[PDB]
RNA sequence: CCACAUCCACCU
């Protein structure tokens, strides 16, 4: 999902933009899916580990499964949302290897039929 | 409301979130009370339900009514004709009963 | 499904010859009663309640399952059919 | 017991007779009030126990598709009406009763009209039961069981006479339940949960009571991880 | 004749006794051999009425060669099952797949809850 | 005369053996197939919702 | 209303008068000139289809009534009104996969 | 009595080692097993006590996001492998732990490389933290505090130095949990529950210990009924 | 005994 930009969208370019735009954030300034030039405040805010922490984080009302934000996959940082790394999830532990699932799947669009 | 505001009730917590989703769905204007959220979503026909498995409340808000529902006529057809031995016909031996 | 059918697909040219010979099998284990199986030992179909998977509650899945070993072997023709199938049915 | 305690619920009550009992958790810590709210709930509206009408006999008909004369209301409609009727018990070894009901003459037959029995009450006897016009009688026997939960007429089976019936039995006390999660404050941590429950029953037994069971029901099942293998 | 306690009266089952499959109804005998009425394979209730026509005619005719005959009405009382069907005024057919417990179904923020749940996808 | 080890003994019969379900218009191969079954309680046939569509069911 | 009127399955009052006597079976109602008529009930009578017919009373010993004024139910009548089906709580949701 | 007592369900047990344990509850009655299933998912999910790296500070670290010389991960990637270190307390006193680490030269830094606490154990020595390509300059601390639940970096603040940097903290040691409940079937009813329940912890704490933890929790919660106000 | 004819429905 994606809302409103209602601030500055220049984020590549100025290192001290992060805490501009996290105030920003705090206030009503920003919404989380903010259609930002490069990324979101999401993606800045929260930062997971781990899938297990970013569904936990979901659990507890944080974060909804269709918020972008930034996992750390088995390799890679993805700037995605916690609802495809659940269905990736749920992919690569429904077929017992996790590599081949993560090859046969697109992660990058809405699950259309 | 009313009638749940007499016995000294405000909104839920799950109500709460519900609205705060639904907000960010278009649902409801935003920057107005629990209230009057609650009351243009009332408007729409949806109200907050529980889902009473869980108790967490379902998700976006859930269109809820009273409707007319009769039960047809139910004649043998979902009775089991299941047989495994019975009478045969004369011209031919395939079994109808 | 059952245990392997990807496998019996592989070791079989066609899937009906693979009917044909798991169905035979399960004929003989009938015929014979059970006790010339080549899955004696440890590896036996086990049952919920009891260990009723000694004995004979589906025979089909007995013959898959021995077929996933590389005890059995199947052909066209392989032993002289006149004295085994004489010795079928008299006996 | 002041930051596991005090930081914790103390438990207020608030009920109107014995048919409407709010019950006021407070404060518990985030997430506890539907951890709290949702087993109670299930409970309170799965395995209560209660009392319900088991089995009607009728001096007259010998079929529930039959009708008495000198009566308005049907035999089905007879047998509805008793499906409302709510009977306290008094001793909680008393199992089964059979309540009697004389009635004769315009008389418009109420839940009062029942025989008084030593240790049950009727806790509403103005229930409506049936219409004598004139030169009607109307003889028959209910025998009331405890049970619980929901159990259809022909599971049961209960057979005192040739000519009784059987009926359907809803053996729930609780008419219905509905927990509330509301924000409270306080000085260390200013969101915290009150869990109030509100309990609407039949006044065979009282809310506090049905509360009382379903906490009793809840730890004894919670026991039950106690012993592992 | 331990099945015959049901049959009370001559032939005819009494009124209001309960009727299982495979349960007489009517005993007829014929030439003795028993050919009797009994309820078929499946459901049977209550039997309410029974009907008997012979050849002392008041008013009524008979098939030749028929010297009576008797009929049997059996009551049930059919209640809502996983078998029925449901369906509104608008055309929106259904069968019932699940009968949920009142504890598990959805409800309203206050203690009452839903009766019968419907896929938006049908619309 | 039901009991509950006629019960068993029927959920004995049918642990290996499999049925053939099939939909009154048997357009296509689809319109029979076999299948596991598995004793419930009522008077209707569970069907998987994933075959809903190889039946026109 | 006109369709369980127009269907001779209820009960009305010819004429403006008072019910005399109500039963399970039969109602017997005095008209304003003085005639009283016995209204039978087909209690439970078998359709053709096997479904059950019943006329169910809804009027009380000593109750005035009017012309046309309804006397007993149809077989599928609340009062006076076609009621075949039932008012239930429905929620347009999808459950699991019921 | 097998309908109630004799079926005290069955609670089999599957560990695979300190990580993964499976649950079964059988046979169960209708309705409890989510019953059962719900409130022991919260509690383990919400309330379950632990340790995480609350905060970290880094000499030459002024921004969260910055990049640091003889590195080649940046803070973030630093901040995300030591989200994973796991450490366990030896006594209950122990609320805040400082831990530094010194490191310099072409080597690989791992969680082993952290300089000994008497008071204090590492589940997983080998959790590799960093690279240093050439003589990397790396002065590292972390504070660790004990907590439950999940604790984002922003709302807490926990400060020690002037240029530290907060962290997301994940202090319940069970990574999640998953509950089914699947419908058995007794001899003669089907209408009954199997309750599956999987664990999956970081390793701080065995399945069968953190289930014990949710149940005593929710029992000490459900004694909080016995006196009323 | 269930044959055939006619009619009304249900699912495609």
């Amino acid at each position: 999902r994606k809302e409103k930009k209602g601030a500055g969208l220049e984020f590549a370019t100025p290192e001290e933009a992060l805490a501009a735009h996290e105030r920003g954030e705090v206030a009503l300034n920003a919404p989380i899916k903010v259609a930002g030039r490069e990324t979101s405040v999401g993606r800045l805010k929260y930062v997971f580990a781990n899938p297990d922490e970013a569904l936990l984080a979901v659990a507890h009302g944080i974060v909804d499964l269709q918020d972008v934000v930034t996992v750390r996959y088995m390799g890679k940082r993805l700037e995605t949302s916690p609802g495809r790394i659940l269905f990736a999830r749920i992919v690569a532990e429904a077929v017992e290897d996790e590599k081949v699932a993560w090859e046969l799947i697109q992660l990058d669009v809405p699950q259309e039929k | 409301f009313g009638k749940r505001k007499g016995e000294g009730f405000g909104v839920d917590k799950r109500e709460v979130e519900v609205l705060r989703r639904a907000e960010k769905l278009g649902l409801v204007t935003p920057g107005k009370t629990p209230e009057e959220q609650l009351k243009e979503l009332f408007l729409q026909g949806k109200v907050v339900l529980y889902d009473g498995r869980t108790g967490e409340p379902i998700e976006g808000p859930i269109v809820v009514g009273q409707m007319f529902i009769m039960k047809l006529y139910h004649m043998v057809e979902d009775k089991m004709h299941a047989r495994s031995t019975g009478p045969y016909s004369l011209i031919t031996q395939q079994p109808l009963g | 499904a059952e245990p392997g059918i990807d496998k019996l697909f592989g070791m079989v040219d066609s899937k009906y010859r693979l009917t044909v010979v798991v169905a035979k099998r399960a004929q003989q284990l009938l015929r014979h009663g059970f006790k010339n199986t080549v899955l004696e030992p440890e590896e036996r179909p086990k049952m919920q309640t009891l260990e009723g998977l000694f004995d004979d509650p589906n025979a089909v899945t007995w013959a898959m399952k021995e077929l996933l070993t590389g005890r059995l072997v199947f052909g066209e023709n392989l032993v002289p059919e006149d004295r085994l199938q004489k010795e079928m049915e008299r006996l | 017991m002041l930051d596991s305690k005090l930081k914790a619920p103390v438990f207020t009550v608030r009920t109107q007779g014995r048919e409407y009992g709010e019950f006021v958790l407070e404060p518990l810590e985030r997430g506890f009030g539907v951890t709290l709210g949702n087993p109670l709930r299930r409970i309170l509206l799965s395995s209560i126990p209660g009392t319900a009408v088991t089995s009607v006999y009728i001096e007259d008909v010998l079929h529930e598709f039959s009708t008495i004369p000198g009566v308005k209301e049907d035999v089905v409609e007879i047998i509805l009406n008793l499906k409302e009727l709510v009977v306290r018990f008094l001793n909680p070894s008393l199992q089964t009763v059979t309540l009697l009901l004389k009635a004769e003459g315009p008389k418009e037959v109420k839940a009062r009209d029942f025989l008084p029995v030593a240790d049950v009450e009727i806790m509403n006897p103005d229930l409506h039961i049936a219409t004598l016009e004139e030169g009607g009688r109307l003889n028959m026997e209910v025998r009331v069981d405890r049970g619980v939960g929901y159990v259809p007429a022909e599971k049961h089976g209960i057979k005192d006479r040739i000519n009784a019936i059987p009926v359907d039995a809803v053996f729930s006390p609780v008419r219905r339940v509905a927990f509330q999660v509301e924000d409270t404050r306080l000085g260390q941590r200013t969101d915290l949960d009150k869990l109030t429950l509100r309990i609407w029953t039949d006044g065979s037994v009282t809310p506090l009571e049905a509360l009382n069971q379903a906490v009793e029901i809840l730890r004894e099942h919670l026991t039950y991880f106690s012993n592992p293998q | 004749e331990a099945a015959l306690r049901d049959l009370d009266e001559e032939g005819v089952v009494r009124i209001g006794a309960e009727v299982k499959p495979g349960d007489i109804l009517v005993g007829r005998t014929s030439f003795v051999k028993d050919t009797s009425l009994r309820v078929p394979p499946g459901e049977g209730g209550i039997v309410v009425r029974t009907v008997r026509l012979r050849r002392g005619d008041p008013g009524v005719e008979l098939k030749p060669g028929v010297r009576e005959v008797v009929r049997v009405y059996v009551a049930q009382k059919r209640k809502l099952q996983v078998g029925d069907k449901l369906a509104n005024r608008h055309g929106n057919k259904g069968v019932v797949a699940k009968i949920l417990p009142v504890e598990d179904m959805p409800h309203l923020p206050d203690g009452t809850p839903v009766d019968v749940i419907l896929n938006p996808l049908g619309v | 005369d039901i009991k509950d080890e006629v019960w068993d003994a029927l959920e004995e019969v049918i642990h290996g053996k499999v049925v053939l379900l099939n939909r009154a218009p048997t357009l296509h191969r689809l319109g029979i197939q076999a299948f596991q079954p598995v004793l419930v309680e009522g008077q209707s046939i569970q069907l998987h919702p994933l075959v809903c569509e190889a039946f026109n069911a | 209303e006109r369709v369980v009127r127009d269907s001779l399955a209820a009960l009305y009052a010819e004429e403006d008068g008072e019910v005399a006597k109500v039963d399970g079976n039969r109602i017997v109602v005095r008209y304003e000139d003085g005639r009283l008529v016995e209204y039978p009930l087909r209690r439970f009578y078998r359709s053709n289809q096997g479904t059950a017919l019943d006329q169910r009373p809804r009027v009380v010993v000593g109750q005035r009534v009017r012309k046309g004024d309804l006397l007993a139910d149809g077989p599928a009548s609340e009062n006076g009104f076609l009621a075949l089906g039932q008012n239930v709580l429905v929620a347009i949701m999808p459950f699991d996969g019921y």
